């Protein structure tokens, strides 16, 4: 499975969270920005790869990272 | 599913077919295996080394045993310039009878040898079917050697540890003194022992070699200190190769220039070269410090070369721990060192031929030239890349870096835009101009007004020519003047062999040039400065970017970086050695084409053809492609087939994966996935084929494997069908 | 200092006490890069027992020939191309069916030139003190021998006389 | 240690602990000397006698081995001297 | 046949051509450069690069006839080259 | 060299103290078997099915050497070469000076019945569940005990005296070999000289 | 022309030089 990491950049603007197709990320509380809220990475094991969530990132380089690592049948979006 | 790939668990959980592709490209990185410390590597590394040296002297002594076997080595030692060597004979079931009595030599089909191992085993002193059996005997007992050693040395009690790995100047006395000075020596002993007598009519063998005295007198100048006696009496010019008409008794000479009837180096003067090769390593061997307290430390060595005033930075302070602890940083000196090594033995072994008859082989010149041209670009690739790998994941900016300045090697990174735009200055720069010269050489010469052409005499080239002695081109500059001191000094040594050799029109030795040489000469400019340009900038960019400032966190090679910011296709390191093959095919092929029409121009006599019709594209397009592939097209044709039938198959062959490597590269994936999911679709939902099923669930290749598998295609094809069109032109021209 | 046939150099660590026949000869110090000694001492008594052999035979071709006519030859170094090959490949065969067992024995055990070869029990019932003089005598006995077959060889190639 | 430098020159110990004890009194006249003695013997077997194979003259070229030598002893030379020895 | 070692015997083959060309090429850059920089200094930079000011652009334009003069008076000024507001990648 | 150790000390041989006693034989096969399993598993190497398999086939092979002396002696055996006309250039040998030499029909005529036995055996072999003796080892089957030195003397139609028989064939086709080889003769000549003369009469 | 004996004997010493190489290559590991 992909790995997803989240870093304080992040400003809690939920537009990786409403782009994942997968539903790996969520938002949830957190105390680093004005928002009050960080993207989380909590179901990896959905992970696609397909990096829509740092196509709509705004911060200036990224606030969440996708490293491509372990393929499986759900990674690899593998209907059969 | 599982178990392949041993050496990696999160490709053995693949339910995939990627799976296996992966298992098969990522077998030779041992630094990414689980489970994995810098001991085993060492250790798998060294085993490899050793399975290696044996495979490289299996390869030899079964050429020596297919010469020995079903070649004609024999017969073409009475008569080397009408016989063709055979390299091996042929059995193939798909023979028709036409076939078999084209390819018919002797007793049975076979291919002429275009590898030159018939010259070579020749001029060290070969005449006997029955000396390669031995070579091939005593090879396959050296390749049990080394396997032998490689199991060893995986053994317990006999794995050296990283301090003997990494023990730089034990290695470095040993290499340099051991290996080359006294390879170089023995050399010279079997050069003179057996080589010099064999090239005179005296058989020297493994039986009368403790009573045959190389030189009359026999070790007696030698510690006497009379060494000119050994240069006494060299042969004469009317010496046949091989029989004692003519010959001499010097063993070590300076004669320079070529033997009158080989047309080749004097093995008196082939001795004497490796013998002062032999003492000059032997003495450099010595240089660094080992266990009797004097010698060199090469970390003092590199840490005290700072410039006072200071514009390197801190130097090379950081250097010794950055080479000592990447094997990336070794690989790639060593891959620049071997390219170049290997480009010499392209530039010289054509100019200044080494073996007997190997001049007038037209054929294995081409062949050879060729070859090792494609491998000097393979090698030069693959420095820059193990470069780029070195900056990935063996670069350590702390280590480079002493407060807050940085090294040699650590500030290559701080001016890499400079570097990389002054790159990009001079690509543009050359090609701009080469073409423009090129296409107004076209458009004129296509408008019947070819005195309108912009021809550059190369008067820098032609100057380092008349430097070295050749009177053509009225300069009387240093050695084509009497009087000038270069003359006065050699005139007694070696200047009467070299002029004789340089001012003569059937050599090689200093080709003559003209404007198309100027031109050529520019466009290979051009393709090393792109070549360069790609690959420093993959190496410099390796470790991140603007486009992606974390590109050190994905590794060397990955597929990229996502459509985002833009889109980063083919941003990794990999996709910039992965850009940079085609860069070093393409000025492979324009250095070969360079090459191959010159001689043939040179070898069919018309040199006229060459120097006009090299100025400008349709004349290379005319003159050497379609006027060449002639004899090569008509192999087989729906009248018959010849000797050549062979080539024309792989011309096509080559074709055909050049454009496999097309389909590879032009069409991406997910235009394969979906694909293929068709395809699982018809092959679950019919009956019969049910009961068969996939154990691997067949997916398309990954974006770096099609990006490889289209490389590898074009490569591929690329070389076979230069090799197909190279051999048969040269074959079907000149005889 | 501590080398008894140097006596001006100090031995390697290594060359020390036990393995009879340390006379802490090690000048260019090569025990320093092998683990052990075990190994160097394996190959040293296989050389010290066919430079033995060799040296015997040497002396017995020189005086003693079998009833056949090919193994008249006199000279040892001629003889090993006046004999025929089939005699040549059997004591080859022989001699690496010895091998192959020792093979697998000598890269891991703690004494790899202890072969087990005693039929005649000369070593049972010996002393710890005893058997190593036997040892000790055998490693000498050995170096005599392969410097004197390799002087032999030597003279035979030089001068082509195979004795004296 | 540490023949890492930053100042004017560097310190002594890179000269080896042989060349390091020499005073730059010594090094500089031997430097001149084995320097104008290279230059000669390399003159006198070339240049102004062409060579030949009956005259090499091993002092000539073991004295022309000096002119490279030459080089390392007068920069070891300069290296003493700004050391204040 | 261009003999373009440098000698001025043959030097209307490529010498005067060269310094042709170098002072054309030179005030084409001069020119372009000059541009870039006086329309840098306004509200909307780039819509003045799409949408050319054309009484600028020959303001500037006939005035490159000067470029190697300008060019040494701008280097001696330090106006000519950047020296660390220009962007560095990450190593 | 000297300030270092070339071979680490946790890199150290250990002394296999499991293969104490155990004749060479016994070592050989346990060093097999450890070495290299599934190869082993399966029966394949020195292994006691092998051994079996690798007899029953140079006893039937004695019988074949026997039975092709007697078809060359008598007549048989057909005369000439192969048609390369019929049977295309990979029949063809040599070609000497304008005549083709190719494969003799006798030759063809004897690997033709050679290729009947193997596809027997490779029937037998892709047949496992309907043979009486299989070729390999099935998962969880062990190999037979080795026989040792000297199997048992048990006459008949006993595993031992088929076990006998077959390494007594083998050691048989062995040592005829290296006559042919060490003397020089043809095989089917060593073995006329080694019945006297009865076979090639 | 080389010999029955010749060729024999060197394909005889190439397969012990396959042993050693597969001895080699199984002490590589799997
Ligand atoms: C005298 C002792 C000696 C000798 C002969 C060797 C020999 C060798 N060692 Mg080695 N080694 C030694 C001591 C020695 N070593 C010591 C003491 C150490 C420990 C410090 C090591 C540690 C060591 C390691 C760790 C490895 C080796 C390896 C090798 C092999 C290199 C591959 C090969 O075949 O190259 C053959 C090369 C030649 C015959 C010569 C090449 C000729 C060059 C290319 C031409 C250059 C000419 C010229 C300069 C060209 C430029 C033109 C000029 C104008 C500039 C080679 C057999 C490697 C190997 O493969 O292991 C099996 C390896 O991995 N060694
Ligand atoms: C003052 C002492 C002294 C001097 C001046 C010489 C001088 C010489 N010896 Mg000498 N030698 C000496 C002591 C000396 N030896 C001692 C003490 C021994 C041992 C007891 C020897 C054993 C010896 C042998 C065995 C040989 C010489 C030889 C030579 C001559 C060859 C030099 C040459 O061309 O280099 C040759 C250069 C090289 C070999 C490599 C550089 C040279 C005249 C050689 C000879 O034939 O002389 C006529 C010779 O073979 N010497
Ligand atoms: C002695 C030289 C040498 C050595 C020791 C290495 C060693 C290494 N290289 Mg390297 N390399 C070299 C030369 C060398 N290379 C050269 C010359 C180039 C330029 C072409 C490269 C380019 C290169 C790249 C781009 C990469 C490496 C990588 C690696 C590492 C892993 C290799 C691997 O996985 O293999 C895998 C092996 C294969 C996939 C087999 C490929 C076989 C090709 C396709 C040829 C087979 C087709 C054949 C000709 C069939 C003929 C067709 C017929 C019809 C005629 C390893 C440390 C990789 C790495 O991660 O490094 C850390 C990596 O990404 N190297
Ligand atoms: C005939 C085909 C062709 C041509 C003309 C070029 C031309 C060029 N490539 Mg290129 N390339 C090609 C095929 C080709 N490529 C292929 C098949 C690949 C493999 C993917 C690459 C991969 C590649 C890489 C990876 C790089 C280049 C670079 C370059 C530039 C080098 C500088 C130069 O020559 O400027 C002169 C330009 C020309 C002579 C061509 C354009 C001029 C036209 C005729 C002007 C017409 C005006 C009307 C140049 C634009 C390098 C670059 O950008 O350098 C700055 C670079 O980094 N190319
Ligand atoms: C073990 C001690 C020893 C003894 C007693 C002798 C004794 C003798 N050697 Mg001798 N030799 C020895 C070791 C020895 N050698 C060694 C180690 C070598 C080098 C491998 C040689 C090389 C040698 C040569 C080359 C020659 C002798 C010769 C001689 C004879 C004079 C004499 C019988 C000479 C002789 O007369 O040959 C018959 C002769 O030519 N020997
Ligand atoms: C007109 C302004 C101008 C100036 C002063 C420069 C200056 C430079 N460029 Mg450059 N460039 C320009 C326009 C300009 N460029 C344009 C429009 C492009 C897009 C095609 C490029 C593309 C480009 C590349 C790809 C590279 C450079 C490089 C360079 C440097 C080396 C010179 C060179 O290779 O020329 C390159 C010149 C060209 C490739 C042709 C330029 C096209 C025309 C002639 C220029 C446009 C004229 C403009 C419309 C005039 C309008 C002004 C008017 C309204 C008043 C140098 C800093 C190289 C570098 O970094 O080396 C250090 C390099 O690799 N440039
Ligand atoms: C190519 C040469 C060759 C030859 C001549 C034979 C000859 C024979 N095999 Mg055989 N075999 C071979 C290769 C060969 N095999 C190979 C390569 C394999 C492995 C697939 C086998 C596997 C095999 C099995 C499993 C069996 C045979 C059997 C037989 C015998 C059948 C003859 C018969 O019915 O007698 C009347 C005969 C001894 C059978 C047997 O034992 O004899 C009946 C039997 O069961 N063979
Ligand atoms: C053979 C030998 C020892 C053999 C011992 C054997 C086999 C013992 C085997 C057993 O004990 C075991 C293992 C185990 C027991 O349970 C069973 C037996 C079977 C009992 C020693 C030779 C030892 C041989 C030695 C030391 C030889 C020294 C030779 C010298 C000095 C020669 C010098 C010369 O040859 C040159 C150099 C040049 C010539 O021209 C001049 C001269 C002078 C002739
Ligand atoms: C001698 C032999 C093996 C000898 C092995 C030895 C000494 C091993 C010794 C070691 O293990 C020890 C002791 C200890 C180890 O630590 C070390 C070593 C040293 C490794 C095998 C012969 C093996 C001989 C064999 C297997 C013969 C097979 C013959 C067959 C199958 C018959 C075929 C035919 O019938 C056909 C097919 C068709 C007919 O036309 C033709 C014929 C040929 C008649
Ligand atoms: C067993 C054998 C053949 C067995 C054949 C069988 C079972 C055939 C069975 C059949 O069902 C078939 C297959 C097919 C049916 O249509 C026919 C029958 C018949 C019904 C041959 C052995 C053949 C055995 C031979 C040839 C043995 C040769 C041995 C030699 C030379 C020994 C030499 C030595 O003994 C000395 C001399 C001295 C010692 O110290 C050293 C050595 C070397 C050991
Ligand atoms: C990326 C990288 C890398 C790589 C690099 C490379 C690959 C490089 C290449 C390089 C090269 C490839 C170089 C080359 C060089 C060359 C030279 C440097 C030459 C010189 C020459 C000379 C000097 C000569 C001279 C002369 C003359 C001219 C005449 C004759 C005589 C004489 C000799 C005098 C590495 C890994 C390292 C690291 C990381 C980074
Ligand atoms: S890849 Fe980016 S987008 Fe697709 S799931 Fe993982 S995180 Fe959400």
């Amino acid at each position: 499975s992909h790995t997803v990491k989240i870093y304080d950049t992040c400003i809690g603007c939920t537009q990786c969270v409403r782009a994942c197709p997968t539903d790996v990320l969520e938002m949830v509380p957190w105390d680093g920005c004005k928002a009050g809220q960080i993207a989380s990475a909590p179901r990896t094991e959905d992970c696609v790869g397909c990096k829509r969530c740092e196509t709509a990132c705004p911060t200036d380089f990224l606030s969440v990272r996708v490293y491509l690592g372990g393929e499986t049948t759900r990674s690899l979006g593998l209907a059969y | 599913v599982y178990k392949f790939p041993k050496f990696s668990k999160a490709l053995a959980e693949d339910p995939s077919t990627r799976r296996i592709w992966y298992g098969i490209a990522t077998a030779h990185d041992f630094e990414s295996h689980d489970a994995m410390t810098e001991s085993k590597l060492y250790q798998k590394i060294f085993a490899s080394h050793f399975g290696h040296i044996a495979i490289i002297f299996l390869w030899t002594a079964g050429n020596l045993f297919h010469v020995a076997w079903q070649g004609n080595f024999e017969a073409w030692i009475l008569n080397p310039l009408k016989v063709r060597p055979i390299a091996h004979a042929i059995w193939d079931p798909h023979f028709g009878q036409a076939a078999y009595k084209a390819f018919l030599k002797t007793s049975s089909p076979a291919n002429l040898a275009l590898s030159g191992v018939y010259e070579w085993w020749y001029t060290i002193g070969m005449r006997t079917n029955n000396d390669l059996y031995q070579g091939s005997f005593f090879l396959i007992l050296l390749s049990s050697l080394l396997l032998f050693a490689g199991w060893l040395h995986l053994q317990p009690s006999f794995r050296p540890s990283l301090d003997w790995f990494k023990a730089n100047e034990y290695r470095l006395n040993h290499h340099l003194s051991g290996l080359f000075g006294v390879s170089s020596l023995a050399w010279t002993g079997h050069l003179v022992h057996v080589a010099i007598p064999e090239s005179r009519g005296i058989h020297v063998g493994w039986d009368n070699f403790l009573t045959v005295l190389p030189h009359p007198e026999g070790l007696t100048p030698f510690f006497s200190g009379n060494w000119k006696a050994y240069a006494q009496n060299p042969d004469t010019a009317s010496h046949i190769f091989g029989s004692g008409e003519g010959s001499g008794t010097a063993i070590l000479t300076f004669l320079g220039g070529f033997h009158p009837q080989t047309k080749s180096l004097w093995l008196t003067d082939m001795a004497h070269h490796h013998l002062a090769i032999a003492v000059l390593f032997i003495v450099a061997g010595h240089m660094y410090r080992t266990n009797w307290l004097i010698g060199h430390q090469m970390k003092l060595i590199l840490e005290a070369h700072r410039p006072p005033g200071g514009r390197l930075g801190i130097g090379h302070i950081g250097l010794y721990e950055t080479i000592t602890n990447s094997l990336h940083f070794q690989l790639g000196l060593a891959l620049a060192a071997l390219g170049v090594a290997t480009s010499l033995t392209a530039q010289h072994m054509y100019a200044l031929p080494p073996y007997a008859f190997l001049a007038s082989n037209f054929p294995t010149q081409a062949a050879l030239y060729t070859h090792h041209q494609y491998i000097a670009g393979f090698l030069m690739v693959g420095a820059f890349a193990h470069g780029a790998i070195f900056f990935v994941r063996d670069y350590d900016p702390a280590v480079n870096t002493r407060n807050g300045e940085k090294n040699v090697l650590a500030r290559m990174l701080e001016h890499k835009e400079a570097i990389i735009s002054h790159l990009s200055w001079v690509s543009l720069f050359l090609g701009f101009h080469t073409l423009g010269i090129y296409v107004h050489n076209d458009v004129v010469v296509a408008f019947g007004q070819p005195e309108k052409q912009i021809l550059v005499e190369p008067l820098f080239a032609e100057w380092i020519q008349a430097a070295s002695g050749k009177t053509l081109y009225n300069f009387d500059l240093l050695l084509a003047s009497s009087n000038s001191p270069a003359s006065v000094a050699s005139s007694q040594l070696w200047l009467p062999g070299w002029l004789s050799a340089i001012n003569d029109g059937k050599n090689s030795l200093f080709l003559p040039i003209g404007p198309g040489d100027f031109l050529v000469h520019h466009a290979i400019a051009l393709g090393l400065h792109t070549t360069t340009l790609i690959l420093v900038k993959g190496a410099l960019d390796a470790r991140g970017s603007k486009l992606m400032p974390d590109k050190k966190d994905f590794g060397y090679s990955f597929p990229c970086d996502g459509p985002g910011r833009g889109g980063t296709c083919d941003i990794s390191a990999w996709d910039a050695f992965y850009l940079a093959m085609f860069w070093m095919l393409n000025t492979i092929g324009w250095v070969t084409f360079y090459w191959h029409w010159k001689h043939l121009t040179l070898w069919q006599g018309n040199q006229v053809q060459f120097n006009e019709s090299s100025n400008y594209i349709m004349g290379w397009l005319r003159d050497y492609l379609w006027l060449n592939s002639s004899p090569l097209i008509n192999g087989y044709n729906p009248f018959g087939m010849n000797s050549l039938s062979v080539w024309a198959w792989m011309f096509l062959f080559g074709h055909l994966v050049w454009a496999t490597g097309f389909m590879f590269l032009i069409s991406w994936r997910g235009y394969w996935q979906e694909l293929i999911e068709t395809i699982v679709w018809a092959h679950e939902r019919t009956p019969l084929a049910n009961l068969v099923r996939w154990k691997d669930k067949p997916v398309a290749l990954s974006i770096v494997q099609a990006r490889l598998v289209g490389l590898a295609h074009f490569t591929i094809g690329y070389v076979l069908t230069y090799a197909a069109f190279v051999i048969a032109s040269t074959i079907g021209k000149l005889g | 200092a501590q080398s008894k046939a140097l006596p001006f150099l100090k031995a390697p660590a290594k060359l020390d006490g036990s393995l009879a026949g340390d006379f802490g000869f090690d000048p260019m110090g090569i025990s320093d890069q092998v683990a052990n000694l075990k190994y160097v001492r394996a190959a040293e008594l296989k050389h010290c027992r066919v430079a033995m052999l060799g040296f015997l035979g040497w002396v017995v071709q020189q005086y003693v020939h079998l009833p056949g006519e090919i193994y008249a030859e006199s000279n040892p170094l001629k003889a090993l191309t006046s004999v025929p090959l089939l005699s040549q490949i059997q004591i080859f065969l022989f001699i690496g069916a010895i091998e192959l067992a020792t093979l697998d024995q000598t890269y891991t055990a703690d004494k790899p030139w202890d072969l087990g070869f005693d039929p005649l029990n000369f070593s049972k019932g010996k002393s710890e003190q005893q058997m190593k003089d036997l040892e000790v005598k055998e490693l000498k006995n050995g170096r005599v021998a392969m410097i004197a077959i390799m002087g032999l060889i030597a003279q035979t190639l030089y001068t082509g006389v195979p004795l004296f | 240690e540490s023949t890492y430098w930053e100042g004017k020159a560097p310190p002594s110990v890179v000269l080896g602990p042989f060349l390091s004890k020499i005073p730059s009194g010594v090094l500089g006249p031997a430097s001149l000397v084995a320097l104008i003695v290279g230059s000669y013997c390399t003159h006198e077997s070339n240049i102004f006698n062409t060579l030949t194979v009956d005259t090499i003259y091993p002092a000539y070229v073991l004295g022309s081995f000096l002119t490279p030598i030459s080089w390392g002893l007068h920069v070891a030379a300069w290296i003493q001297k700004m050391n204040k020895a | 046949h261009l003999i373009t070692d440098g000698r001025w015997s043959h030097g209307s083959e490529f010498l005067l051509p060269s310094i042709l060309f170098l002072y054309i090429s030179g005030w084409i850059g001069w020119v372009g450069r000059k541009y870039i920089r006086t329309v840098g200094q306004t509200s909307n930079p780039t819509e003045k690069e799409i949408i050319i000011d054309v009484p600028l652009a020959i303001s500037i334009m006939t005035s490159g006839f000067l470029w190697p003069f300008a060019a040494w008076q701008e280097f001696l000024s330090g106006d000519l080259i950047a020296s660390d507001e220009t962007i560095t990648t990450s190593p | 060299g000297t300030p270092f150790d070339t071979v680490s000390k946790d890199e150290l041989a250990v002394e296999n103290k499991a293969m104490a006693g155990k004749s060479v034989f016994e070592r050989a096969m346990a060093d097999f078997n450890g070495r290299y399993p599934a190869v082993a598993a399966l029966g394949l190497g020195p292994s006691a099915k092998a051994e079996r398999w690798n007899g029953r086939h140079a006893m039937f092979g004695w019988i074949v050497l026997l039975a092709t002396g007697y078809a060359q002696a008598h007549g048989l055996l057909p005369e000439g070469g192969m048609d390369a006309k019929e049977w295309g250039t990979w029949v063809i040998v040599s070609t000497t000076n304008g005549e083709q030499v190719t494969i003799p029909a006798a030759r063809a005529a004897i690997a033709i019945g050679h290729l009947h036995f193997g596809a027997v055996g490779v029937f037998a072999a892709y047949s496992k569940n309907s043979v009486k003796d299989r070729l390999l080892l099935e998962p969880g089957e062990k190999d037979e005990a080795p026989a040792g030195l000297f199997p048992a003397l048990r006459p008949g139609l006993t595993k031992e005296a088929e076990m006998l028989n077959g390494r007594v064939a083998m050691l048989g086709l062995v040592a005829l070999v290296a006559v042919s080889a060490a003397t020089g003769q043809d095989i089917l000549s060593v073995i006329d000289q080694g019945l006297g003369g009865l076979l090639l009469k | 022309m080389i010999y029955d004996s010749q060729v024999y004997i060197a394909l005889v010493i190439a397969v012990v030089a396959s042993v050693l190489a597969i001895r080699l290559g199984a002490t590589l590991y799997n």
